[PDB]
C-alpha cells in the first residue's frame, strides 16, 4: 500500500 | 454551490473549514501542515489565536466523528494581493502542530490534495469539480449545512477575458470555469474552496487547480466563476510552503 504519488505518469 | 448536488462523505477529503467570529471561509488542505485558501477572507486580517480550521468536515458547523479541529500558527496572505481587483487571490495557513509534532491527522476523510502540474497546457476540454457550503441560488437566505458539489469544465482566458463575459476583469493568476449558457457556479460563501481539475498526466489524475475567488450572480449565463490559478503560483507555494 502506502502514499500515492502525485507526480505525473 | 449553484447547480450542484450533495457531496458523499469520502469525496472530499482535503477540503478545509475555515472559522473565526463571525466569519467563515473554505480551504484546500495541500500539505499535512498547510492549507490554502483565498486572500480576501483574511483581508481583515484576523488574528491567528482567533482563526479555528476543521478538516474531515461535511456539514458545516457541526461537530463530527472524524472532524478534526486544529488551531492556525501563522498564516501570509500574497504581497501583491488587491482588495479591489482581486488579484492574486490566495493564502497560506499554517496548521499549529500538536505535542507529537502532527498538524492534521490524515485518514480516509482527512488527506492533501495533490498541486497541480502547470506545465500541461489546458484546453477547455478540461473538467473540474467545484465544491463549498456556499448559498444555492443567487438570492438564497443562508448557507448551506450539507457539502455541494459541481461539475465545470475550465474555461481559456482568451473566451474568459472577452468583452461578452468578464472582459478586462480577469488578470494573469486568475482562470475561470463554467458554463455560458450558465446554471452551475461557485457562490457566495464559496470563496477560498478548492477547484479540482482533471490532469491526465498526473498519477493522481486529479489536481487542484483553483483557489475559488469572485464572480457576478450565482450562474448567470456569460458570467462564470473566476478562480486563482494555483498553478499559476507554484512557486510562491513551494517558497513559503517550505518555511
Amino acid at each position: 500500500n502506502g502514499p500515492l504519488s502525485c507526480g505525473q505518469r | 454551490v449553484v447547480g450542484g448536488l450533495v457531496a458523499l462523505r469520502g469525496a472530499h477529503p482535503y477540503i478545509a473549514a475555515l472559522y473565526w467570529g463571525h466569519s467563515f471561509c473554505a480551504g484546500s488542505l495541500i500539505a499535512p501542515c498547510w492549507v490554502l485558501t483565498a486572500a480576501h477572507c483574511l483581508q481583515d486580517r484576523p488574528a491567528p489565536e482567533d482563526l479555528t480550521v476543521v478538516l474531515g468536515q461535511e456539514r458545516r458547523n457541526h461537530s463530527c466523528e472524524p472532524c478534526q479541529t486544529l488551531a492556525v500558527r501563522s498564516y501570509r496572505l500574497h504581497e501583491a494581493f488587491s482588495p479591489v481587483s482581486y488579484q492574486h487571490d490566495l493564502a497560506l495557513l499554517r496548521l499549529q502542530e500538536d505535542a507529537d509534532g502532527s498538524c492534521a491527522l490524515l485518514s480516509p476523510y482527512v488527506q492533501p490534495v495533490c498541486l497541480p502540474s502547470g506545465a500541461a497546457r489546458p484546453s477547455e476540454t478540461t473538467l473540474c469539480q467545484v465544491a463549498g457550503w456556499g448559498h444555492q441560488f443567487e438570492g438564497a437566505e443562508e448557507y448551506a449545512s450539507f457539502l455541494q458539489e459541481a461539475q465545470v469544465p475550465f474555461l481559456s482566458l482568451e473566451r474568459c477575458s472577452a468583452p461578452d463575459v468578464h472582459g478586462s476583469s480577469i488578470l494573469p493568476g486568475m482562470l475561470c470555469a463554467g458554463f455560458l449558457e450558465g446554471g452551475t457556479d461557485a457562490c457566495q460563501g464559496d470563496s477560498g474552496g478548492p477547484l479540482v481539475c482533471e490532469d491526465q498526466a498526473a498519477e493522481r489524475r486529479l489536481t487542484l487547480q483553483g483557489i475559488i475567488s469572485w464572480g457576478s450572480g450565482c450562474g448567470d449565463r456569460n458570467k462564470p466563476g473566476v478562480y486563482t490559478d494555483v498553478a499559476y503560483y507554484l512557486a510562491w507555494i513551494r517558497e513559503h510552503t517550505v518555511s
